[PDB]
DNA sequence: CTGGAGCATAAGATCCT
DNA sequence: GGATCTTATGCTCCAG
């Protein structure tokens, strides 16, 4: 874990750079790109200078690629300017000019890079795979005309319907009964196995045999229950147990209930009193017969068709949708990723590796903490050896939060075990030194913070520029962390959230009033500026709880906006508003429909005006004439001109901006009219367009097309942002009330702890479920690190004695299963007093709390 | 079978696709006697006359040797009431059957129930 | 195949082959051999003998014998062996020693505008030039030679003297030292050219002028019009003409600090302008406004003289048409759209392509109905737009979602359910025309009793259409040779299309496209069969390829993409699609091409052509130039950079000039300043009558705000019904249960059989298939049977009575159906709704005011029960008189009463222990939390807040309207809670 | 016009030493 | 001093 400098970084062989939060990943990637372009560093450099055509830099996000390409082009330009001027003010470029040998050839190389720079190898993984396949079509075995198709959900649903139709219809009533009890329909099946189907099909722990069928499984279960029913109906009728003070002598009711539970072997349910054959229950109330454990061993094993049906679906529908997509000629992102993986796994994979190594003898993967095992296998099989071909992996495992999306941290674990070079960075630009010291204390309060020694948190030092950052609220200064313990010692989640939301709105309104009167200063040395509503921000995990805090903020007259808006624009009132307007202008003769469309909030009229309009025959005739002319201009010149004419004639573009809150509605109308226009570009007919609009209203699609845009940057208000969309950004003042909360996981899907594979389990293994809980706690730790590092000046989370078990005040609180509880209580069940002591143990003039 | 006959009847534009597909859906692939009888009944419903006697069906032979192509099995099928009562598309009204036959008359069940409704209303 | 040199092709093809891969490979190989023959035919000449050319990369070892076998095969067929590559050289040898004018040759020829010709063609013109007169019109932006340099013996030949037309001769300045020093480089081309614009963009032009100057039989003159350095665009043209450099670099501190050596720029120049826009819609809006701006400013300008260039025409043209049609008449300017996708009769083209996808379609009902939506098919099979609504409702309620026939179903390895198919639906339609719903099933099919009248011929016509579709989907499945494919096109078009006036253009186009394709197939003499998939996507590929370069100079503004080999001078030129990654249009080669692995002087790529087009587009401007690109995507407000070409141009502008104010500050300050300078972005009248029907009171109170809309101002928000689903319902949710649930309930109220009613639904095709419907049926049986025993034991035979009262001076008329002597017994399978007990509460008072001693009871599912005691006549009217007042109050004003959410609020506050209202804030705190939970729904249930009636009156809830809804509810919701038992 | 969730519960309520 | 036992009540994501 040597301290890293781009001046002395060895540009040879496999690497792994741990660039933490605010370490300038863009700055380092740009500097090392300049280093590879110039061939600088001497012994640590590549043996030859490289053209810009032979530099592969793949990055996760398309916007990240665009911004990175722009910044590196700017670096090329200003570096060539500094080389031609032989002087500069940037210390990096000054020492780079000290390191470069020949100014003339360096400047000519930079000119050639700048002119060839438009076609530099900077892609997303999906585009990069497609481009290599289009190059080596013969080696890849793929076609030539393929498109981008994103709606695999419909095809997955169709494949699920196909599987349910052809493997579940001729089954009898009793098998249908148990499968219907365990799940209702193909919608339920898709909702169960969608996350398993997406990505790569994982490894199933103890797969069922191929030849096992539903009828044979049902025969096994019915035999297994009728044997023990026969055994107990034979051996019924004797007593041995201890009649205790707790063990009542009227316990023969359970035996009589079992005797009446002897009914039939075609049922499925069993008695609660059947569980009283436990010798450990006898310890509260002498086995003497093997039945006392035969009942127990049959009870202790779960019996279902669930494993077999899940395995059949996951083995059939994937190849079914793959074959149907191949026949249709469509392609998916994971589909051609798997195509490249299979082509590399084939016997021509060595030829592919040779061709790719000769074309790009370098690759610089950005954001490695969110990568896929298929991607890592491709990278290993292509560039794992054969030097004169370098490979530099750059990532940051502490900010990998897309496991539900399909990421893996154990893939990074395997890569880190496979690579030798490890480095880190110190200059945390974005944060205050108080924040740096605070996060060092919080992640050093307990050894083994991440529950892994293989991902160690290295403390960092803030930049000397930002040492003057100090926070002032109402006169005196404030510590960098200031937690909040409410007026309670053990509380439920509802009143818990409501009270931190209420106090949150309290300090937010105090801070904004103080900034309005000039007392809450976000000040830097002698510089001092007030705090505004866009300066304060709050993080939250889920949208309903975001709405929960939003309700309190909008009740206390702080305007609030939710900048992780996943809602479609088709769900708001404007979509069906456009529906009645289009239906009324299609047939303007229907008085009832025309009146209904005219009486809405689209116009802005009043009930007295409508009532007077119902009687004025001449006014009715002239508005019929107006909408008839609108029908003429519709069927003559398309969709938007009638809308433009209608708004311009009605002055509603003025009226909605005059009325408060109408801007949001009006920009929704503009967006939906635009999207309606490129829908009607293909949809030449008008009734077809109406049917399409109705279909899209009845189906709330959640693609990127119908997402509502941000309202306005001119207006300033507090922003509610989710934790995932806050990745890679900054916020002056953050608020984290809800990270003390947690959620226990239950689904059986875990990763191998030594061999690093994804294990799909269908049983109730305690090792499986508690490994799942441990890695879920590691995930919550990673979100905690991300949330704490995304601050700038002052971060103030909420300390809470949260409880999930029904016992509210039992002495031992239930905070121990959250990230905050794990890093504060060291792994010990605590009380409110212990919480107070554990807080004040680390409290020294930088971390504190108030009621 | 006589599907080419029914489609050249379509192409002659003398009768209706309504009656053609009605005959197909009430005959299926069973006896050609039943098919042609249902075709004529559906046609006569196609103009809109509420009844039809059996004498018309056994005495017209519109544009084809209907009797010669309808005789198919053992015995003789001039007994049209038996030939149609053997089919499940014609019955005496005790069952939800398309064609009614009790008093030497064959027509739709809708017309039969409406006719008997107004008959017992007047009587 | 299998020559031990086609191993990778065998690997590619032998995995799977439905001739699609073969078709793609044939098209790409034909394109590559066309490029080979037109550019570098020496390789073909060597391949004819059977050898390769050294220095060439991979894949030549199979690209050569493929061409050898191709020429051998086409010689074996009896076709002519003559072509361009083996005739041009013999043409040269024949022409170089002959007479002056062999007969048939034209007197003279002309070439204008062409800036890229093959070297073989230029050699042919060079040899042809010794006979006739040929004029070459090339437009190079500079005057002096800016080309490359080959060898020292070649620069000696470069002293050819270029005359003018009449007066004297002229060439590049400083003859000796330019060729002496490093200007003409020892191996590389010229690098001291000055202008980096030319140096980076004239890649094609440099090799072109080098090839043109390399002809020994040349006669080169020039007519170079000078340019006046007055504005920015003319200064740029002068700098690109005279081949100099004006970019300041800061050689020392003095040069870096002093900034007067450039030319100052007019602060009000409107020639070259840069713009940044968020969306293309706003971009074209700004373009329209600025277009109207300089059209207003310059009277000596016409829209005919102005052009607009786009990167991708398809992504921009709807915006162009939309804004220029929505432009008002007083601000109108004409527009002409060219080079876009030739889309003439798009519905009939879509119908034809979907028809060619017949033998593999699953026959979605919505898909086939959208196919039927074509008016040509509608007129051919005499089904009218009036009949479309009938057919939509019939195929909705009969529930047709899946394929046409059981054979079609079983061909896709699926169980023949015999239901939800098109044949099933037509059978249900005709049996419903024959029968009645009360009769029941006939062949396990329920009869659909809506279609009974004269309107029944539409489904017969639809059945004829579906029979034709089944016949043709059986016909088109088999793969046959092209001789069998010859007449099926004509048969298809006449069978499924009625030739009308609008149809004839598409008729002729489809016929000639198919005829051309099968004519190519006949000319090449295919022998084997071919599946329909190759013909379909080849028709698609030859139908989408045809653009329209027709309307160019009609008089409106010109909208066209930057087509290669097209540079025409105008006054104002606008640029669109200058974003990063989209322009220049990148296109990776075919991979196995040898031109990318070995270049030459006569190279032409898409990127080079785009750069050359942009450079002569900059040349083409005379008065104004407009630059625009998307810089800030409004979604995430991320920063997006412009293209490399425009970035280089704006950097040159920044490094070449300075604002007149800040003369000598710094080069960086000057360029930042000029970059900032060039970049910009209610009481109502009502009187209560004395006659009120009881149903009017019933319809009023069930939803107060809805009743306000739907009779007073006669407004109902009757939106369209939901779209037909794509799948058979495997599960039943929503309103689908309620109709099935209620009719099952009424069977057990009379204690009649339910097995008959079960098979009736089983014939109707609404239940899930197999035992699943039966299992779901059992769950509904065991829940109604629990509910039935509660109803049956309290049920006595009653009868209806007519009610006629008079309260508040208002007569009340109506009917009270099926009341037994102990009171009212009603049942409805739902939950305890406030309006539900209220609905019987209205019926209870009218029975109790007109005598009639007896309490009223209500039974529901999940053990719910509403029960109200009876009162005397005087107390019954007293509550009713207030409720009659609630009508005329609600009639005039939209009374703020939530039915259920108001009831949920008052349930907590009202206490039956003291039989009064509470006022303690702790219980009032519970009421507010319960109100929002009653107003806004849970994760799955729909709250009363999401209602279109309530959404019109307000969008948010204020604390004063919070109490206002409560206060009006508390007046009218007191009798239900105070009398509940 | 109409229709809407399950599951783990502990306090209390009686049955029984 | 032990139970069963039926209710009120709690609580159920993230992104292309």
């Amino acid at each position: 874990a040597e301290t890293l400098d781009p001046l002395r970084l060895p540009l040879q062989g496999e690497r792994l750079i741990e660039a933490s939060a605010g370490t300038g990943k863009t700055f380092t990637i740009a500097a090392l790109y300049l280093r590879l372009l110039l061939g600088l560093g001497g012994s640590a450099a590549f043996p030859r200078p490289l053209t810009v055509e032979e530099l592969l830099v793949v990055t996760f996000t398309e916007a990240a690629t665009a911004e990175l390409r722009g910044r590196i082009r700017s670096n090329i330009h200003e570096l060539r300017i500094a080389c031609l001027r032989e002087t500069t003010d940037n210390p990096l470029y000054e020492r780079l000019l000290e390191e470069i040998d020949d100014k003339a050839q360096a400047a000519q190389w930079l000119l050639l890079a700048e002119r060839q720079m438009d076609e530099a190898a900077v892609f997303t993984i999906h585009g990069f795979c497609q481009r290599m396949l289009n190059l080596n079509a013969f080696e890849s075995g793929m076609l030539f005309e393929q498109q981008l198709i994103e709606d695999e959900s419909l095809l997955r649903y169709q494949a699920c319907a196909d599987f349910w139709r052809r493997h579940c219809y001729p089954l009898p009533r009793e098998i249908a009964q148990v499968v219907f009890e365990t799940w209702k329909g193909p919608q339920a099946l898709l909702r169960d196995i969608n996350r398993y189907l997406q990505g790569e099909a994982p490894v199933i722990k103890a797969p069922p045999p191929d030849d096992e069928t539903l009828a044979s499984r049902h025969a096994q279960i019915v035999a297994r229950i009728d044997t023990v029913k026969q055994q107990w109906r034979d051996a019924v009728g004797e007593l041995d147990a201890l009649i205790e003070s707790s063990g009542i002598d009227r316990r023969k009711f359970n035996r009589s209930n079992q005797a009446k539970w002897i009914d039939k072997i075609s049922a499925w349910a069993e008695e609660e009193t059947n569980s009283y054959q436990l010798p450990e229950s006898l310890e509260k109330f002498t086995p003497r017969h093997p039945l006392f454990e035969a009942i127990d061993q049959l009870l202790a094993e779960p019996l279902s068709i669930r494993d077999l049906v899940i395995t059949r679906a996951l083995a059939e529908i994937r190849e079914t949708v793959a074959r149907e997509k191949r026949r249709r000629g469509e392609l998916g992102f994971d589909d051609m990723l798997s195509r490249l993986d299979s082509a590399l796994r084939s016997e021509s994979g060595e030829v592919l590796a040779a061709a790719i190594r000769t074309r790009f003898p370098v690759a610089m993967i950005d954001e490695f903490q969110d990568t896929d095992p298929q991607q890592y296998r491709i990278f290993r099989r292509i560039w794992h050896h054969q030097p004169e071909t370098a490979l530099l992996l750059i990532g940051d495992p502490k900010q990998a939060i897309y496991a539900f999306r399909g990421a893996d941290i154990f893939t990074y674990m395997k890569a880190r075990s496979e690579v030798h070079a490890h480095y880190t960075l110190d200059t945390n630009w974005r944060s205050a030194p108080g924040m740096v010291n605070s996060v060092n204390k919080l992640f050093s309060q307990t050894d083994d913070a991440f529950m892994f020694r293989e991902i160690p948190f290295i403390p960092v030092k803030s930049a000397g520029k930002n040492q003057a950052l100090r926070f002032v609220f109402k006169g005196e200064t404030q510590p960098a962390m200031k937690m909040w313990l409410m007026e309670g010692e053990s509380c439920g989640v509802g009143d818990y959230q409501s009270t931190m939301a209420q106090v949150c709105a309290a300090q937010i309104r105090d801070w904004l009033q103080a900034g309005q009167r000039g007392e809450a200063l976000l000040m830097n040395g002698d510089d001092a500026r007030p705090v505004r509503a866009s300066d304060i921000s709050v993080l939250v995990r889920s949208r309903q709880e975001a709405a929960q805090v939003r309700d309190a903020l909008t009740l206390l007259e702080i305007p609030s906006v939710y900048l992780s808006n996943r809602d479609s624009v088709f769900e708001t009132l404007e979509a069906q508003e456009m529906l009645w307007l289009l239906q009324a202008v299609m047939t303007p003769e229907r008085e009832n429909t025309l009146r209904s469309a005219l009486a809405t909030s689209m116009m802005g009229l009043n009930a007295l005006d409508i009532e007077t309009l119902n009687n004025d025959e001449h006014a009715w005739d002239v508005v019929v004439e107006e909408f008839d002319g609108y029908r003429q201009i519709w069927r003559k010149r398309g969709v938007m001109p009638m809308l433009r004419a209608l708004m311009s004639a009605r002055n509603i573009a003025e009226n909605l901006l005059a009325t408060a809150g109408g801007e949001r509605r009006l920009t929704d109308i503009l967006h939906i009219s635009e999207l309606l226009q490129e829908a009607g570009t293909q949809l030449e007919s008008e009734h077809a367009l109406v049917r399409w609009l109705s279909q899209h209203i009845l189906e709330p699609d959640s693609n990127a097309s119908s997402q509502q845009m941000r309202l306005e940057s001119d207006k300033h208000l507090v922003q509610i942002v989710t934790i995932h969309k806050s990745k890679g950004l900054e916020y002056p003042l953050v608020w984290l009330p809800f990270i003390t909360n947690f959620r226990v996981q239950e689904q059986a899907f875990y990763h191998d702890r030594h061999s690093f594979e994804a294990v799909l389990d269908l049983n109730a293994a305690p090792e499986s479920v508690d490994l799942a809980e441990a890695e879920r706690l590691a995930e919550d730790l990673r979100l905690l690190y991300v949330a704490l590092t995304r601050s700038v000046w002052h971060c103030s989370l909420g300390v809470a004695p949260l409880v999930r078990r029904r016992g509210d005040k039992k002495g031992d609180t239930d905070v121990h299963q959250s990230a905050l509880g794990r890093l504060l209580q060291k792994g010990e069940p605590q009380d409110a007093a212990g919480l107070r002591t554990c807080i004040e143990a680390l409290c020294d003039d930088d971390i504190a709390w108030q009621t | 079978k006589l599907q080419k006959q029914l489609l050249e009847a379509v192409e002659h534009k003398q009768l209706r696709p309504l009656d053609v597909q009605f005959a197909l859906t009430v005959a299926g692939d069973e006896h050609p006697a039943v098919t042609l009888a249902a075709a004529l009944l559906s046609h006569d419903a196609g103009e809109g006359h509420v009844c039809l006697p059996l004498s018309r069906l056994e005495n017209n032979e519109a544009s084809h040797p209907l009797l010669a192509t309808c005789v198919s099995e053992i015995g003789e099928l001039q007994n049209w009431e038996e030939c149609l009562l053997a089919s499940q598309a014609v019955s005496r009204g005790d069952e939800p059957t398309p064609m009614i036959l009790c008093g030497d008359r064959l027509y739709l069940n809708r017309m039969w129930c409406n006719e008997r409704t107004v008959a017992r209303f007047f009587n | 195949l299998e020559r031990e040199d086609f191993t990778l092709l065998r690997h590619y093809l032998t995995d799977d082959s439905d001739k699609r891969k073969l078709f793609q490979l044939s098209s790409k190989a034909a394109d590559l051999f066309d490029q080979y023959l037109v550019y570098r035919p020496d390789w073909l000449a060597q391949w004819e003998t059977g050898h390769l050319v050294e220095g060439l990369g991979e894949a030549q070892a199979w690209q050569a014998p493929l061409w050898k076998a191709l020429v051998e095969y086409t010689h074996q067929l009896g076709q002519p062996r003559w072509h361009r590559a083996n005739l041009y050289q013999r043409f040269i040898e024949t022409l170089e020693s002959a007479t002056t004018c062999p007969p048939g040759l034209p007197s003279r020829v002309f070439i204008c505008g062409i800036s890229a010709l093959p070297p073989v063609y230029l050699q042919a013109l060079q040899a042809l030039g010794k006979h006739i007169e040929i004029h070459l019109l090339f437009t190079n932006p500079c005057r002096y030679y800016w080309g490359d340099i080959k060898d020292p013996a070649y620069l000696a030949k470069l002293l050819t003297r270029q005359r003018r037309h009449s007066f004297e001769d002229r060439e590049l300045p400083l003859f000796r030292d330019s060729e002496n020093a490093g200007q003409l480089f020892n191996s590389d081309g010229e690098q001291d050219v000055g202008n980096p614009l030319l140096a980076s963009w004239g890649k094609l032009g440099r090799d072109y002028i080098y090839l043109l100057s390399d002809l020994e039989s040349s006669q080169e003159l020039d007519a170079f019009v000078d340019v006046t350095p007055d504005n920015l665009l003319h200064n740029i043209q002068s700098d690109i003409l005279e081949l100099e450099n004006r970019a300041v670099a800061g050689v020392n501190i003095e040069e870096f600090s002093r900034s007067d050596n450039k030319r100052p720029l007019d602060p009000l120049d409107s020639s070259i302008t840069f713009h940044v826009c968020h969306s293309p819609q706003r971009e074209v809006e700004v373009l329209h406004d600025r277009l109207l701006a300089m059209l207003e400013e310059d009277p000596t300008l016409t829209p005919r003289d102005i052009i607009v260039m786009v990167a991708d025409i398809d992504s921009y043209s709807p915006f162009i048409q939309a804004v220029f049609g929505s432009a008002p008449a007083d601000r109108y300017l004409p527009y002409a759209i060219s080079d876009r996708r030739a889309r003439q009769s798009h519905p009939v083209l879509e119908a034809f392509i979907s028809l060619l996808s017949l033998p593999d379609s699953r026959f979605v009902s919505e898909d086939v109905l959208a196919l039927l939506d074509v008016p040509v098919l509608a007129a051919r099979f005499d089904i009218t737009e009036e009949g479309l609504r009938y057919l939509r409702q019939w195929v909705n309620e009969s529930g047709i979602r899946w394929g046409i026939d059981d054979d079609n179903v079983r061909e896709l390895e699926l169980p023949a359910t015999g239901q939800h198919t098109w044949r099933f639906g037509l059978t249900r339609m005709l049996l419903g025309y024959a029968m009645e719903s009360a009769q029941g099933e006939w062949q396990s099919v329920l009869p659909y009793d809506e279609s009974s009248g004269l309107i029944a011929e539409l489904v017969g016509h639809l059945a004829s259409l579906l029979m034709q579709l089944n016949i043709w989907r059986r016909g088109l499945a088999q793969e046959r040779p092209l001789e069998e494919w010859l007449p099926v096109c004509r048969d298809m078009l006449n069978a499924f299309f009625l030739p009308d006036a609008e149809t004839e253009a598409a008729m002729t186009l489809i016929e000639q496209q198919w005829q051309a394709i099968i004519a190519e197939g006949l000319g090449a003499q295919y022998g084997d069969a071919v599946p329909l998939s190759l013909l379909r996507d080849e028709l698609a590929q030859r139908l989408d390829q045809e653009r329209i370069s027709q309307r160019f100079l009609a008089g409106p503004v010109n909208i066209c993409t930057l087509m290669p080999m097209r540079s025409i001078p105008f006054k104002v030129v606008c640029l669109l699609g200058m974003n990063d990654g989209v322009y220049p249009r990148q296109l990776a080669p075919l991979g196995f091409d040898l031109m990318s692995q070995k270049p030459k002087r006569g190279d032409r790529s898409r990127r080079d052509d785009d750069r050359y087009l942009f450079l002569e587009a900059l040349i083409s401007a005379q008065q104004k130039l407009y630059i625009s690109y998307i810089g800030r995507s409004i979604q995430d407000n991320s920063e997006r950079f412009p293209s490399v070409l425009v970035q280089e141009l704006i950097d040159y502008i920044g490094q070449s000039h300075y604002l007149p104010g800040d003369e000598a500050l710094n080069c960086d300050e000057s360029e930042a300043r000029v970059k900032a300078h060039l970049t910009c972005l209610q009481p109502l009248p009502f009187t209560l009558p004395e006659t009120v029907p009881l149903e009017t009171l019933q319809r009023f109170w069930a939803h107060p705000v809805r009743a306000f809309f739907q009779m007073r101002l006669q407004v109902n928000f009757r939106t369209e019904d939901s779209e037909i689903p794509d799948t058979e319902p495997f599960i039943l949710e929503g309103l689908s249960r309620y109709q099935i649930n209620q009719q099952l309930l009424n069977a057990l109220v009379e204690q009649d059989d339910a097995e008959r009613l079960f098979r009736r639904f089983r014939a109707a095709g609404d239940l899930p298939y197999g035992a699943f419907g039966e299992i779901f049926w059992e769950t509904q049986c065991q829940e109604m049977q629990q509910l039935a025993d509660r109803v049956i034991a309290c049920r006595q035979p009653g009868q209806s009575m007519e009610i006629d009262l008079a309260c508040n001076g208002v007569q009340i008329t109506g009917w009270l159906p099926q009341v037994q002597p102990d009171g009212l017994l009603r049942w409805r399978p739902s939950l305890l709704s406030v309006a539900q007990g209220m609905q019987l509460w209205l019926e209870h008072l009218v029975y109790c005011a007109s005598g009639g001693n007896g309490e009223s009871r209500l039974f529901l599912r999940k053990d719910g029960e509403w029960r109200f005691p009876p009162l005397a006549a005087e107390q019954a009217l007293h509550y009713l008189s207030q409720l009659i007042e609630g009508y005329r109050e609600g009639m005039s004003a939209p009374l703020l009463v939530l039915p259920e959410s108001g009831g949920a609020w008052l349930k907590t506050c009202y206490d039956a222990q003291n039989d009064a209202m509470l006022d303690d804030d702790s219980t009032l705190q519970k009421a507010r939390t319960k109100f929002l939970q009653a107003y806004e729904g849970n994760m799955m249930v729909r709250g009363e807040g999401d209602d279109i009636w309530y959404q019109r009156l307000w969008r948010q809830l204020t604390p004063e309207t919070m109490e206002a809804i409560v206060e009006q509810s508390q007046r009218f919701l007191l009798p239900l809670f105070r009398f509940n038992q």
